[PDB]
């Protein structure tokens, strides 16, 4: 559904100047509405805490499906300098800041230790700080030519401890969605950051479903109090 | 009813059959109470508490008719002419046409499509203005009356990046005074609203009759003359 579809049919939804008693929203709020929908919905099927699906991520082809489009792939080799560490085989890589969620995460080491290994994929492993002590002397769990620990800190990074020097670091993650704008906002105006229309990137067979959680947060809003 | 039968037939209800007749009345005052009569039976008839029905410009087949022959569609004129102040930075004003009794409808063409003006209150501005988004809702405009000068003046509010191609007004014409005869005198030429020429009534005929009983209802309340009559017939003007 476009932007005109989604606000036409959500004033249907809402039976928008009907002759019984309804409500009427303005595009700013219809805006607002559609996007919090999204983001909840989106966040929801993650972690597949949402009872209709009642799936995660990529358990099944629906929500594959739905949240493809947010399925973003990041690739980086420069390593942030300064930082304190709890370690010292310790490299800081930032993170690409629309990150909402890591969902594939592995690193390539170059190092002359490992013999004619190099250039090894390593499994990032992200590890709790309780496990962090007793996980650098695990010969099985801890860091090794196969698996890196990364931590996550201050700053949108992540520390990644490994045995061996660390060239490149790969990243899939989920996105920040673009919102949905239904009109060029005024000036001052603007949801998640951006004033200009915004189109959902989703697939359309969501649409419909986040078009009627935006409805019933509509009625929440205004039926809050009565 | 032409003019001489508004004459005719007032001269039959008013003194003509009246056991201890009246003096006749002039002509000038048969066409002030005819006028009168006519705009006091136009705000009775378009307010629906102005009247015994409770039914107001559409809420029956006879108010229908009663008005159908004093609707006028016009358009607004961009005011350009000269400059203003505008309450609002971002509204457009435009002038009413002249012979404007009371607007129905409006409505606005831009390049977004054609939108409902919604004459907006100034509590409900306030209300309105106090949100965060500031403009009207997909397919409406807003509407406040600013500063006018012998005709009204209208600013026209629409959301951000939209122009005005046209702004129609579906209005109610301001009535014509019903004149019986030439009012020209040698003695001072007499006026009901400008015009001293002979003046049909241009609204329908089916309120005709409505307004001669009503124009000798006031021409008995005048003949009486005490405050009584005049405070209870004046309650009716609206």
């Amino acid at each position: 559904m476009t932007n005109k579809e989604f606000s036409d049919g959500f004033s249907t939804l809402l039976n928008s100047f009907g002759i019984t008693p309804n409500i009427t929203l303005d595009e700013y709020e219809k805006s607002t509405f559609l996007t919090n929908a999204q983001e909840q919905l989106i966040i929801d099927i993650y972690s597949g805490r949402n009872i209709i699906y009642g799936k995660s991520f990529e358990q099944t082809e629906e929500i594959r499906r739905y949240l493809s489009n947010l399925v973003e792939t990041y690739e980086t080799s420069t390593k942030v300098t300064g930082k304190l560490g709890l370690s010292k085989d310790s490299v800081f890589f930032e993170i690409p800041q629309d990150t909402w969620f890591i969902t594939y995460e592995v690193a390539f080491l170059k190092d002359s230790r490992l013999g004619c290994l190099d250039g090894i994929e390593a499994s990032v492993v992200p590890l709790p700080q309780d496990d962090l002590y007793r996980a650098k002397d695990n010969p099985f769990r801890g860091p090794s030519k196969d698996r890196v620990l990364r931590l996550d800190i201050k700053s949108d990074l992540a520390e990644l401890i490994s045995k061996y020097n660390v060239d490149k670091y790969l990243m899939r993650y989920i996105s920040q969605p673009t919102p949905i704008i239904l009109v060029d906002l005024p000036d001052g105006l603007s949801i998640n950051g951006v004033s200009t229309e915004s189109e959902c990137e989703l697939n359309p067979v969501v649409h419909r479903a986040i078009l009627e959680r935006a409805v019933q947060l509509a009625i929440i809003s205004k039926t809050q109090l009565t | 009813m032409n003019v001489n039968e508004f004459s005719n037939e007032f001269d039959v209800l008013y003194n003509n059959i009246m056991s201890n007749a009246a003096p006749g009345l002039n002509e000038y005052e048969k066409s002030v109470l005819l006028t009168k009569a006519q705009e006091e039976i136009v705000k009775n008839y378009f307010e629906p508490a102005g009247n015994k029905y409770g039914k107001g410009l559409d809420d029956s087949p006879k108010r229908q008719i009663d008005f159908s022959e004093l609707i006028k569609v016009g358009e607004g004129v961009l005011n350009t002419s000269a400059p203003t102040i505008t309450f609002d930075k971002r509204a457009k004003v435009y002038d009413l046409p002249a012979d404007l009794f009371l607007v129905i409808n409006e409505a606005v063409d831009t390049n977004a499509g054609t939108k409902q003006i919604v004459p907006i209150s100034y509590s409900d501005y306030t209300r309105l203005m106090s949100r965060p988004y500031k403009e009207p809702v997909k397919y409406q405009a807003w509407r406040i009356i600013t500063t006018s000068i012998n005709n009204i003046s209208v600013e026209l509010i629409v959301n951000s990046n939209e122009t005005i191609t046209d702004y129609k007004v579906r209005y109610i014409r301001r009535p014509a005074p019903i004149i019986t005869t030439n009012l020209s005198s040698e003695y001072g030429d007499v006026t009901i609203n400008g015009v001293s020429t002979v003046s049909e009534c241009e609204l329908n005929p089916i309120i005709h009759s409505e307004i001669l009983q009503r124009a000798v209802e006031l021409a008995k309340a005048a003949y009486q003359g005490d405050l009584q009559a005049s405070v209870e017939l004046g309650q009716r003007s609206e």
